[PDB]
Parts: structure tokens; C-alpha cells; sequence
RNA sequence: GAUUAUUGGAGGUAGAGCACUGUUUGGACGAGGGGCCGGUUACCGAAUUCAGACAAACUCCGAAUGCCAAUUAAUUUAACUUGGGAGUCAGAACAUGGGUGAUAAGGUCCGUGUUCGAAAGGGAAACAGCCCAGACCACCAGCUAAGGUCCCAAAAUAUAUGUUAAGUGGAAAAGGAUGUGGCGUUGCCCAGACAACUAGGAUGUUGGCUUAGAAGCAGCCAUCAUUUAAAGAGUGCGUAAUAGCUCACUAGUCGAGUGACACUGCGCCGAAAAUGUACCGGGGCUAAACAUAUUACCGAAGCUGUGGAUUGUCCUUUGGACA
RNA sequence: UGGGGCGGUCGCCUCCUAAAAGGUAACGGAGGCGCUCAAAGGUUCCCUCAGAAUGGUUGGAAAUCAUUCAUAGAGUGUAAA
RNA sequence: UUUGGCACCUCGAUGUCGGCUCAUCGCAUCCUGGGGCUGUAGUCGGUCCCAAGGGUUGGGCUGUUCGCCCAUUAAAGCGGU
RNA sequence: UCUGGUGACUAUAGCAAGGAGGUCACACCUGUUCCCAUGCCGAACACAGAAGUUAAGCUCCUUAGCGUCGAUGGUAGUCGAACUUACGUUCCGCUAGAGUAGAACGUUGCCAGGC
């Protein structure tokens, strides 16, 4: 016999909407654990760190610092 | 201390390179000081005998197209599963 | 400044991608030709799909 | 008797054998060494036998180095058995060679006496071979 | 709805390769248990300075994929939405792409393909598992797609040019020899290339431990001036030891060729197993094997000749005009 | 369920296989859960790394003490990411 | 020429081991060796060619393909069939 | 228009070393009365000062010394195609990581004093 058949139900993690898409005032963005990317201007960061849009606009994905990446959310229409 | 070389033209293909090794020839480029960096091509046999009777740290006046360069052996890539040199680069030391 | 593209390799057997670059530009059966003008992008997928037609000036 | 002393994982992946050697393509510790031109898994019993007939053929010569390690276990069901309740337990340790890699290499001995001495190693190893020397130029 | 270019992101993608690391290895260095008198050292353990492996259970990058935007171009009049009617869930099987697991599986995932079943077929011996097809549909159109071209049996006896030689064709394999040559070689000689010819074979010198003496040979050399145009404390064949001729050397004869590469494509044992040969189906053949072409055209649900279908778009003539 | 039996299994979580997204099988490779917490919640704030050597009553040589380099190598209630 | 896989027909049936009778496709060969070469004195050993050209036994002992003794003989395979 | 507050850029911006400096600045400095404060301690925080001080921080100038950045060329790999499924080969696109040459001892916004 053996001892190795378990796994887990894979969750949906990554983008949720793309660098340049209008989204509207309340969704999200990208779902990870932790903060692969932190939120920027116009976002949000939900409890089990879901980044969300706070208002409609352009999403764009830009650098933080040396090493990290934010979203940031533009409300030109 | 006496290398010719030719002045490679624009955008040698995968196919033409080892069309080129397939010949006695090696690619080599040119850079340094007094110069801008020159892609050429010199013949391998004649490369050998410079770099024995020179020694492997030594000065080379090779000729590109019409003037001469002293120039130094940078660094080389060797294949070592058939021993041939494979690509060449020149130092321009002045 | 005008192409004319003949399909000449058959679709049978072919991926699917290729089979929809090969009716975006217009062919049908076999030996069917089209004319259109040149771009970059109607280039673009006589590359991708270059070892099924021919293409002359004309 | 070359093996790990611990491992993280007991049962691996068997290795990809396509392409040409990452590393370890120079004699870069004795005069002169033996070059590998096919690829194979090396088993670490033919590292033995191989070691142990170049050494006597030395006469307690020169030194010996040996370039290739087996890191990886490899399993094998014991009796031939049905198909899939799980992998076996593990048999051997392998090391993967491709072609251009050194596998041994040695100093402080004449050249032709060196020849002779690779030449019996590498009728022990399953691979096709080629005696070399240092590079220069 | 779509389908197919440029520009932007996401994954930190993998393949590769190592950005600290974590683990695993063969580097080389002084201190601590310790060897000993609390140390002197060895070996160890740990620490700092070469080269490897995983990075299936990793860090620095990024082919193709995917998401999207264009106040941006060729294609499909289809889209997505609601409603009626289903079949299918051995759904598989040969095909990778990559991979797991026994690398058979004519077993497990997955990304395209081919059939598909109803698409049958037609040139992959014949095979819903290469070239080709989706269908108006037939039909003595005759001319094309290829996979093609003694006899079969569409279709180059099919030649021309310069290199091939296993019945390879129409069966791969580990070592061993001499293979077509071949250039990229590299380096060897009219004082005559490898010549072979045969004419010199020695010596104080086994000098030494002299080992069953051994004076080429229990195995360690102590490995020194030679005779001669030339020869070894004898290349060596040997040898219980000698018998030692030359392969250590050159004037007599004397001409055109030599050693290592790399191999590079193609030869030489396997191919020892049994109702029935043998894989173009295959008999028969060297073309009916490498490199180049080269016009021939064959060739089928391809064009152009005839025809009793229908759909779509147009006018609106409802014609079948075009499709 | 690589016949069936015997053995081993029903759920959830996390890695790997898993091949730029996401998804993805096996009686494939490894591990956890079936709670805990009156502060280990909130909040203004405030305040804010070990180890390594170094050398010291202790000295396990290091417990606490002191100087300087030390990456979150420390630490994070709980497995891994 | 015992395992793996199946499942690639046969749950609208492909009769299972020894033995007898009869072979033979028809092959790395026990005998003759017919020949021959050697780390072959005849006698051996070992190898090569050849051979399935031709030959290749009667009994005691079992549950069966397995064996084991007696007495001979120039001598006592290979199984898909 | 020098500093100094305060923002923006991936360390090209950092560490190290060497040399200079000072009331419009800036710090060390002096103390605990008071606000306040140390799981002890005016060390820190806080407050009151201004005798000293350029030593250190800080500023400015030299170094490529360690980090950081880093081409060109040539290779791994790979999409597509053609041979063939050879531990492959060939053609065509995309071109890595590493390593070489070389960069770099920061640019730039706003403000107020000094000017």
C-alpha cells in the first residue's frame, strides 16, 4: 500500500482582470496569498488579501520599488 | 603577429555561421579603445600558429579592412567535444 | 502593392490555428487564389501560414 | 560505495539524459583525464570497478581524481511484480553523464602509463570515451 | 461572437542557467575534543579562501501560450441571449507536446492532428490510426494536388552530370580490425619521403644490490669514454644462460611519398531457432543507394463540358443573376 | 481496485508532478486538520532581529552579561506555500 | 521455452497434466565424431566445420511435466509443432 | 541662490578608504527645577540652557576598493517547417543566463532664509 493520496481543491489564485481593461467600482483584481502584489492608488486590499478596484477606471500594474509590484486603478473615461 | 581578418557584413544567419566553421574560419569580434566594435571573421590555422609562436597572454597587429589593430586575446569559447575554437573575442590594448 | 495568395498545400491535417489564419485571408479549397494589398499584417499571416500557399507580385 | 549521506527526498524523478554536458568539461585537477562522448547513467558500483582497476594498474602512482558524483536514488520493484501500488524501494545511486563531461582524472604519472590506466577504466563504464589532456590556446 | 498585426501588462512560466538561500559533493587552510602533560600531534568536528549536482518539492531571467487595448486593417453574417428536440459519459484508438508510473501497456494526465462513428471513399500491400475530402450531386469533360513513374499498375526505363557499392535495398546494437575516400588537416625527405633491401652489431660494462649464474630479463638499474660515415654499463629476438640475426646505423641498390588528428558520410562478426520464404505488397532487379538539376506531366469530391438540388445575397426580374 | 480477494480507502488544507495564466490523472512523491485565543482581538499610539565570533563570577565551551558585524538566516499558536 | 500487460475475439464453450500411437516443420548436436586446429604423448581436454545424413535402450521406483537407482550401449536434444 | 527643510526616481543613488571644513544654519555639549521619562539608569524620550567643540554625525572634494548597473558578439534553449522519431539532423524566426569591454562616487521638483 501507500500513504500519498491527498491533495487539495486548487483555488483560482492570479489576475483577475488585465493591465490596461476598464473595470467597474468593485472588483477584483488578482487573489494570492499575501502580498505578491501590494494595492496602489484606487485599490483596495481585502481581508484574505484580495486586491479590488475602489472606483472605475484603467487598471495598470506598475513597480513599487527595486523588487515589488503594485496595481493602481485610473479614473480617466 | 601578423592576423588578416574580413569585416563580417550585417546579420550572419545560424546557417551561414557554421557554413563559415564548416571552413577554417572562427568569428571573432573587435572592441576596445580606439575602436568601435567590428564583427570579423580570421582563419583558424593561421590563429594557431600566431597564438604559439606569441604565447596565449600576448600582442597581435591584426588587420581589419585597412588599418592594423594591436590587440590582445579577451577571452575565447572552445568546443571540447571536437577541439575547435569556436568563437574569438580581440582586445584593443594601444 | 498587390499579392496574390493561391493556397496549394491541402488543410486536411493541419492545426487548427492554421486552419483559421488560412480562412481570415480569404481561401477556400484548394488551388482557390485571392488578391489583396500588401501590409504588415496581411504579411504577417502569410508567414504564419507560408509553407501552405504561394504568393507572387501581381 | 559512493553514496549520500542524507537526502531530502528518497524517491526522485528519474533524469533527463537529452542535450550536452552543464559543467565539468575541463581537466582542471591532474594532466590528464578521460572525456565522456555518449550519455549514460552511471551507477556507482561501475565508479567502483572503474576506480579500482585504474589504481592497481598505478602501482600506488600518481593521484586520481573523480569528477562525477551519484547523487540521485533510483527504485526498482524487487520481484517482478503487478503494476502500480505505489514506487518501489530504492536500489541504487546514479550520476547522469552527457557527452563533453570528465569523468576521471589523473596526475603524477607518465603519459603512457596514464593512457593504459584510463583505457582499463573505461572498459568498466557503459559509455564511450576519449583520453585528454589539459587545454591551452 | 468572433477569427488574424503593432504596443501593455500578468505568470516571475518552464527549457536553460545558478541572484542570497536550503540540501548534496570531490577543494585547500589555522584554532577546539584530543595525541600528551593544561597544550605539544594524528584523526575528527566546526570555521574562513577552487570545481560539481538538485534546483520534482529554487532562486536572477525570460521561446511559445494566455488576458487585453485599440476613436487602428483582411475574414464570418454569423454572434451571444431565450426557448423545443436529442444523443454521448468503454467515449475511446493511433500521434507526439511535454511528463508520471515497468520507458511493453495495442496502462495515466494533459496541447494541437488523423480518422472520426454519419464522412464512404480516393493515391499511406488492403486497415471510421502519412498525401487528400468535406457534399449539389451525378456524368467518357479533358486537363491538376500531391504521396509520383521495368512486369505490373495513372504516371521520367529517366535521363543528364559528378561521387556509390551491403541484395544495403528489404534487419539498429557493445568491442575488434582495415573501409570509399576526403579535405580541415597537422608534421616527416634529392645530404635521396615508409622503401624493403642485405653489408656493422659490438664494447672496460652487471659497473652495482650482482637476483638460481643471467653478461637485454628474481626486480631494484648507479643506467659511465666507445668501433666507426654508423651501433645501445646492448633498440631487441630471445633466453635454464649463450646462440642475436636486425626493429638502435649508413656509403653498395635507391625513389614520391609518411605518422597522428578529426573522423567525416558509406564498407568488414551480430544476421544461432525452429507449418511458410520476405517487408518497395513483393516477384524481379545494382537502379528499381549520395548531390544536383531537368523538362514530362500523371493524379483524386482541384480547373474548365453537361446536368434533375437547395441556401444566402441582391435586385426584387423572383430570376436561379451571382454566390 | 492494472481480474477478484487480502491489504489499503469516503471529507477538508498545503506543496510537488503541473509543460508564461487558470485547470489538469494514477493503489504517483511528501506533510497537516477534525482547533485554539479574554488577549494570541481592536486602537492611538508608543517602543522595537537573532546567530557568529569577541571574553567574561557563572562558564554545558554557549544558559543570563558586554562590543561589532550579522535578513527578517530571527521571529511569526498551529503543516506547507 | 516460469512473470508483466491483459483484454488485443473467446459467460450464444479455443477440451487441462502425464502416458500410448504416429510423426515431422524441421534447428546452438549425445554417437559415428566424418573431418580438423591447439596451454592436443596415445587417452583426455578445448575449440572449429559438419551435421537434425543416419542413429539415439530395457527395467525398479511417483502424484503429475520434476526426479532417482539397476543393467546395458557407439551413444542416451530443442522445444515452440 | 549656497545651504537647509520636504518630495520623485530600480544602489548608476550604497558600503569602504583618503583629505578638508563651521553661530543664516547643523550637531555633538551642559544639567534635572518644572511637562515628561525609563519593565534599572535624564543612555533614550522630554524640558531648561549655551560654557565648551569640529573629535564623531553632517557637508564638500578625491578613489572603482566591495557592492550595483552592464552592451556588442557568440553560444544553450525554443515557435514554425522539412527530413526522420537519431540520447538526433537541417532551414527559418526569437534570442538567454554566464562572462568580457565599459558605466557609475546621482539627476530632478517645491519652499524659505542666505543672497
Amino acid at each position: 500500500s501507500t500513504k500519498n493520496g491527498r491533495d487539495s481543491e486548487s483555488k483560482r489564485l492570479g489576475a483577475k482582470r488585465a493591465d490596461g481593461q476598464f473595470v467597474t467600482g468593485g472588483s477584483i483584481l488578482y487573489r494570492q496569498r499575501g502580498t505578491k502584489i501590494y494595492p496602489g492608488e484606487n485599490v483596495g486590499r481585502g481581508g484574505d488579501d484580495t486586491l479590488f478596484a475602489k472606483i472605475d477606471g484603467v487598471v495598470k500594474f506598475e513597480r513599487k520599488g527595486r523588487d515589488k509590484k503594485q496595481v493602481s486603478v485610473y479614473a480617466v473615461a | 603577429a601578423s592576423l588578416k581578418s574580413i569585416i563580417r557584413q550585417g546579420k550572419q544567419t545560424r546557417s551561414d555561421l557554421k557554413q563559415l566553421r564548416k571552413s577554417g574560419k572562427v568569428p571573432a569580434v573587435v572592441y576596445g579603445y580606439g575602436t568601435k566594435n567590428v564583427s570579423v571573421k580570421v582563419d583558424e590555422v593561421e590563429f594557431i600558429k600566431v597564438i604559439r609562436e606569441v604565447g596565449r597572454n600576448g600582442v597581435i597587429e591584426l588587420g581589419v579592412g585597412s588599418k592594423t589593430i594591436k590587440v590582445m586575446v579577451a577571452d575565447y569559447q572552445f568546443d571540447p567535444l571536437k577541439n575547435q575554437i569556436t568563437h574569438i573575442d580581440f582586445l584593443a590594448i594601444n | 502593392a498587390k499579392l496574390q495568395i493561391t493556397l496549394t498545400r491541402s488543410v486536411i491535417g493541419r492545426p487548427e490555428t492554421q486552419r483559421k489564419t488560412v480562412e481570415a485571408l480569404g481561401l477556400k479549397k484548394t488551388n482557390s487564389s485571392v488578391v489583396v494589398e500588401d501590409n504588415p499584417a496581411i504579411r504577417g499571416q502569410i508567414n504564419k501560414v507560408k509553407h501552405l500557399v504561394t504568393v507572387e507580385e501581381k | 560505495m559512493l553514496l549520500p549521506k542524507r537526502v531530502k527526498y528518497r524517491r526522485q524523478h528519474r533524469p533527463k539524459t537529452t542535450g550536452r554536458s552543464k559543467g565539468g568539461n575541463y581537466v582542471t585537477f591532474g594532466e590528464f583525464g578521460l572525456q565522456a562522448t555518449t550519455t549514460s547513467w552511471i551507477t556507482s558500483r561501475q565508479i567502483e570497478s572503474a576506480r579500482i582497476a585504474m589504481t592497481r594498474y598505478m602501482k600506488r602512482g600518481g593521484k586520481v581524481w573523480i569528477k562525477i558524483f551519484p547523487h540521485t536514488p533510483y527504485t526498482k520493484k524487487p520481484l517482478e511484480v503487478r503494476m502500480g501500488a505505489g514506487k518501489g524501494a530504492v536500489e541504487g545511486w546514479i550520476a547522469v553523464v552527457k557527452p563533453g563531461r570528465i569523468l576521471f582524472e589523473v596526475a603524477g604519472v607518465s603519459e603512457e602509463v596514464a593512457r593504459e590506466a584510463l583505457r582499463l577504466a573505461s572498459h568498466k563504464l557503459p559509455v564511450k570515451t576519449k583520453f585528454v589532456k589539459r587545454e591551452e590556446l
